[PDB]
């Protein structure tokens, strides 16, 4: 059993040796990658794809001017958006778009500043409602009783999304500016004319489906203004999905089920590798590791069998490219 | 006349002066009266050269820059020149106490904000001393005003003005503030923001409050009689023999004038209501215009260095790049920390240039947000990378040990 | 033995992990207790200061105040109480056999951080006084461990208290001093004259050994046993106040009187102490003064005693017969170094 | 408002003429109504040269 | 591996053979084994077999360890 244990871990040993070799390269480019990630986080929330690319080129030039190393094949999704978070976002109802994925990662990694959503289609309201389940609550600046509802939500600890962001009501300024007074283990904030307690599980989102509206400078300088504007590839993908559903519904269902199963299998493989590394680090065990390796081989064979439907999808994409571009 | 009054106040509340100290004090007063309203840096340099020429041609002495003149009565019992490092340390300790006592805010202290603290304190120690702060958003206007008022023992009154609010609520809060200033003799620092002026009638009420020392509209008829009775009862409690209406109301006006300072916070001075607020006749002639403006690159470099020096940053080799002196805003580059700070400053300037802000002041909020995000992100990434590398190393070591044990057996 | 003045230079220095908040002296053994902003509690010998005798972290926030007492009975140990920002008050036991800290119990019930505690013995009973940011002056019995009295005498939050007999006084953030009778829980007179919050207020005590402020004036004040009070605030001034004679005392229709006002500090006065005719006070100007009660002037100035601010100081109590007034002086500072004066 | 509620409950067409004369009502009540019967249709008559109608209301119709 | 002590504080800086650094604050500064460490704010320099030396400063306010610079 120990002999089979040693023999079966040849690929694992090769991967570990390769990662140890590339550790120096990844440590050399850590600072530049962190700088570009922070620039994405705090600067490109309100920019379209062309402006994002142009300012990224400028940032890369300015980063190479001072001779600090960064990943030449850097990508925001592969560096910040984890597979579990990506799966949760796609399950909740987010689009397949890379722009939407970048904005999703920008919104849900902003734990300090209040994220401002600018979604004309009003899709992120239901995406975030699906994300937090039944504990979310929807308020608006244009409705009466908003103040007491927000105060009760802060006292309880629910997640609040405030609609109509272009009608900002300035008595939530201390909530926006995160100016709290700490009272021992209790945190209190003054809203209106009386202080309220903060449960610590309370998150705030502001949504506004009106582009070119009016954001006050106090609100504009203290929020992560994130723009959710539909682009070319989103239109192409949605057109392809609609025409394939209306053309062959069964095939579309098969392809989406295959995609979901494939990404679930990839997540399971990653979790299995992490569990194997953790179990080997915390060193009966040989039988458990043999079972884990058998499961990994089963997952790899499942992916190899499931990768036989890609040419049909590619042919349909090449056929409907003209409809998408028109 | 304001320069003369400031010189008299500084001499009266100061130590034994010499000729050099007198000239430096007069130059500091000239800086605070004539050159806080200047916007551009070249106009500030022109004023500095003008002071040099005037002093050299009338009074034939150290450096006379804006920051090199640090006059303050915080460090002693009298208004005298103070050093820079000890003043910074004292302000650090008192701001730590202020953050402990009133509200927690992670602010980092640099030299320009120390200078702004000194001039705000000088303007708040005056009689009929009102301020008007102009500068980009998140520069630190209202928090500095609150901190300086806390240093002087003033009571902060910020009006709770929001949407669906009219002149009734503003008049109520102004009357309440005036009553606290006069009847309860409590010193008040009323901070009025640009966004708190919803309608031009609010600006007219503020104009009447500043030009006179009371609003005649807020005391009319029955409420005028109530004010008369209340302040008569207060004067009887205090123990002054005032009976006529004129003398009693003059005491009211004098108490308000002594115990009320109004500080204005303005973000963008190009907007129509902000331009009307600046060009108001008695707001201009009564307030001390203090143009902070946007952050100059030295301030951004200082705050960036002071917020990235605590993170584990230098861990690898670095070759010093051959770059021009005009492109280096920090000290000459010795580690990757200065390069990181210069990169962030360059990207901030290039981003604000590409977005075509024009002449509108540049908010340093993006700079601070990017700095904090970079600090937390590099901390998390370094922790994850070292943990993963240690895990892989101990796994490879265990595999090699098992292989060696199997080979030996 | 009472007119001692500390020397120009310190004898030795105490190194602490972070800033020192409170420092107390054991009346019998030459050992000093040092607080810590990190929450640790130290105990340094006056002769072997290389390593602490005992060090423990019973709190999770900054320690605010402490005071020690040697218990006595008519039928006998050291009780140390520690106040911190962690919403709890910890009572310690200092055994003199093996010299280790022993936690007895914890007192809870304050709604915010606690900043000052007082311990005194009367009729073989030990009580622990307390004041916090919850505006309540609470007292907890040492043996029963249950609350006895609780009252709200100030509009703002109390910062320091002191106990003389059955009477208590308190200074708070609203620049007022309130003298309230503990058994009845009612105010007797108010205080006005300060423009900055009180940092330390304590009773002055009668002595029999001629100090102006430590001697009674009339027979009624001699029967009362308390006439003046010293208060230090953030106004850079030390003010000697006067207590009017009350009529369960009934307040006479109720104001104090500033007998003498001291000045000369370059920053906020933090802590004050009394020894004979001399008043010793520290301040945030990294200096310690020494004021005569008879003249009101300062004899000696200890310029730049600490690198940073100076937080606390104390002397040996001379009014109490059970405590010998040794010439031991020790001060605490914000620069993570405690200073002690020897001989 | 009353006729809109009644026509949503019991059915019936409705037309609002010159909605640009009540822009505040259009910006608040109409937005919050169209944001959130089968034989109920609502028509709005505006002017091309008039004021700018709100975009979130316009794309919903 | 190496044992270090503070000059005037009751803190012991013990370094493990796996590269972790412990104060009795824990931080695995070195991935491989650490040869020796020295003390001198307090500046602590750690050397390992990976041809890289990391200098860490012990902040006693929050009882944490912060890295100032490293020599490679
Ligand atoms: N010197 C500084 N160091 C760090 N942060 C600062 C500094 N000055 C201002 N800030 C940031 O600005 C914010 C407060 O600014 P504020 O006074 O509200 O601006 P405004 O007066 O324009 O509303 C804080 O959240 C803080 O992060």
């Amino acid at each position: 059993r120990s002999i089979s244990l040693v023999k079966s871990l040849t690929f694992e040993k090769e991967r570990w040796l390769n990662t140890t070799k590339q550790f120096s390269k990844t440590s050399q480019e850590l600072i530049g990658n962190c700088i570009i990630s922070s620039i994405y986080e705090t600067y490109f929330g309100h920019l379209n794809e062309r402006e994002r690319g142009d300012m990224l080129v400028i940032l890369k030039r300015l980063l190479g001017k001072f001779a600090v190393k960064y990943d030449v094949n850097y990508r925001f999704i592969d560096y910040l958006v984890t597979l579990d978070e990506k799966m949760k976002w796609l399950e909740c109802g987010l689009d397949k778009n890379d722009y939407f994925l970048e904005n999703m990662s920008i919104v849900m990694n902003s734990q300090d500043a209040v994220p401002f959503l600018l979604d004309p289609s009003s899709h992120m309201i239901t995406v975030i409602s699906n994300y937090y389940g039944n504990k979310t609550v929807l308020l608006s600046f244009l409705e009466e009783g908003f103040v007491k509802r927000l105060e009760n939500a802060v006292r309880f600890g629910s997640v609040v999304i405030i609609q109509d962001g272009e009608f900002f009501d300035p008595i939530i300024s201390r909530l926006i500016s995160r100016e709290f007074n700490h009272a021992g283990n209790r945190v209190t904030v003054e809203i209106g004319d009386h202080e309220v307690d903060v449960s610590g599980d309370f998150k705030l989102f502001i949504h506004s489906c009106d582009p070119s509206g009016d954001i006050p400078i106090f609100l504009r300088s203290r929020v992560r203004l994130v723009h959710f504007v539909t682009n070319k590839e989103s239109i192409e993908t949605r057109i392809f999905d609609i025409t394939l559903t209306e053309e062959n519904a069964e095939m579309q269902r098969k392809r989406e089920d295959l995609i979901k199963l494939n990404t679930e299998y990839r997540l399971k493989l990653k979790n299995l590798e992490k569990r194997l590394l953790e179990e080997l680090n915390n060193s009966e065990l040989m039988v458990t590791l043999n079972n884990l390796k058998k499961e990994a081989m089963n997952i790899e064979k499942k992916l190899s069998e499931s990768e036989e439907f890609f040419p049909q999808f590619d042919n349909l994409v090449e056929e409907y490219s003209i409809i998408g571009k028109h | 006349t304001r320069l003369v009054r400031g010189v008299y106040t500084a001499i009266n509340t100061g130590p034994r002066q010499t000729l050099r100290s007198l000239i430096r004090l007069w130059a500091y007063e000239a800086w605070r009266i004539f050159a806080d309203r200047l916007v551009g840096v070249k106009e500030k340099n022109s004023f500095e050269q003008l002071l040099y020429e005037t002093v050299d041609k009338y009074l034939p002495l150290g450096n006379i820059s804006s920051t090199s003149l640090l006059f303050s009565g915080l460090l002693s019992l009298d208004f005298k020149e103070v050093n820079k490092t000890d003043l910074v340390n004292f302000i650090e300790e008192r701001f730590k106490t202020f953050c402990d006592e009133e509200l927690e805010v992670p602010m980092v202290i640099h030299e320009s904000m120390v200078d702004h603290i000194l001039r705000i304190d000088r303007a708040l120690k005056q009689v009929q001393g009102h301020m008007m702060l102009i500068g980009a958003s998140r520069t630190g206007k209202t928090i500095l005003t609150r901190f300086v008022a806390w240093l002087n023992g003033l009571k902060i009154v910020q009006p709770k003005i929001h949407r669906h609010s009219n002149l009734s609520d503003f008049d109520m809060i102004l009357k309440k503030a005036i009553s606290d200033c006069s009847l309860k003799e409590s010193r008040t620092c009323l901070i009025i923001d640009e966004s708190n002026i919803l309608e031009t009638a609010f600006l007219e009420r503020m104009n009447t409050l500043l030009a006179n020392a009371d609003i005649p509209d807020l005391f009319q008829g029955e409420e005028y009689d109530k004010l008369l009775n209340n302040l008569r009862n207060k004067t009887r409690s205090l123990g002054l023999l005032l009976d006529t209406e004129q003398e009693l109301y003059d005491w009211f006006v004098g108490e308000i004038a002594k115990n009320l300072h109004v500080v204005f916070t303005i973000c963008d001075p190009t907007n129509n209501k902000s331009s009307a607020m600046i060009s108001s006749p008695a707001l201009f002639n009564r307030c001390i215009i203090n143009w902070m403006g946007d952050w100059d690159t030295k301030t951004m470099s200082q705050v960036a260095n002071n917020m990235v020096d605590v993170v584990p940053m230098e861990f690898t080799d670095f070759i010093v790049p051959e770059v021009n002196k005009e492109l280096v805003f920090t000290e000459p580059i010795q580690t990757i920390r200065d390069a990181v700070v210069n990169i962030l400053i360059h990207f901030d300037r290039n981003f604000y240039q590409k977005m075509k802000v024009g002449v509108n002041p540049r908010s340093p909020g993006y700079f601070i947000d990017g700095l904090r995000a970079l600090v937390k992100l590099v901390t998390a990434k370094y922790q994850d990378l070292q943990e993963n590398q240690r895990f892989v190393n101990v796994g490879l070591e265990k595999l090699n040990e098992s292989v060696l044990k199997v080979n030996e057996l | 033995v009472l007119k001692w003045i500390p020397r120009n230079l310190p004898s030795c220095l105490i190194n602490v992990e972070s800033s020192v908040t409170s420092v107390k002296l054991h009346p019998n053994l030459p050992i000093v207790f040092v607080a810590t902003d990190h929450g640790k509690l130290y105990a340094f010998d006056l002769f072997n200061y290389t390593i602490p005798l005992a060090s423990l972290q019973s709190h999770t926030k900054a320690i605010t105040s402490m005071d020690v007492l040697f218990t006595n009975y008519t039928n006998n140990y050291l009780v140390i109480v520690t106040a911190s920002k962690d919403l709890q008050i910890h009572v310690f036991k200092w055994v003199s056999e093996e010299c280790k800290f022993q936690q007895i119990r914890s007192l809870l019930g304050h709604e915010h951080i606690v900043s000052a505690v007082k311990i005194w013995q009367k009729n073989n009973d030990v009580h622990i006084a307390s004041c916090s940011r919850d505006q309540t002056v609470k007292i907890w019995d040492f043996h029963n461990g249950w609350s006895l009295k609780t009252f709200q005498p100030h509009s703002q939050w109390v910062r320091s208290i002191d106990v003389l007999g059955d009477y208590i006084i308190s200074g708070s953030h609203d620049t007022t001093l309130r003298l309230t009778h503990w058994p009845s829980g009612n105010g007797l007179s108010v205080g006005t004259g300060h423009e900055f919050p009180i940092e330390k207020v304590k009773f002055i005590h009668f002595i029999e050994d001629e100090i102006r402020f430590r001697t009674p004036s009339t027979d009624r004040y001699k029967n009362w046993g308390m006439q003046y009070c010293v208060s230090a605030s953030r106004d850079r001034t030390i003010k000697i106040w006067e207590i009017p004679l009350p009529t369960a005392p009934i307040p006479n229709p109720s104001n104090f009187r500033c007998v003498l006002t001291l000045k000369g500090h370059l920053s906020w006065v933090r802590d004050i102490s009394i020894r004979g005719q001399y008043l010793f006070s520290c301040a945030d100007d990294k200096s310690v003064r020494c004021w005569d009660l008879n003249t009101g002037q300062c004899l000696h100035v200890w310029e730049k005693l600490h690198t940073g601010f100076v937080n606390c100081l104390d002397l040996d109590v001379d009014f109490d017969s059970n405590v010998t007034p040794r010439q031991m002086m020790v001060t605490g500072g914000l620069d993570c170094k405690s200073n002690v004066f020897m001989r | 408002q009353e006729e809109i509620s009644k026509s949503k409950i019991e059915g019936g067409w409705i037309l609002l003429q010159n909605i640009q004369m009540s822009l505040s009502w259009v910006k608040t009540y109409l937005h919050k109504h169209v944001e959130e019967h089968e034989k109920f249709k609502m028509f709005m008559t505006c002017h091309l040269t008039g004021d700018k109608l709100p975009a979130p209301l316009l794309q919903r119709t």
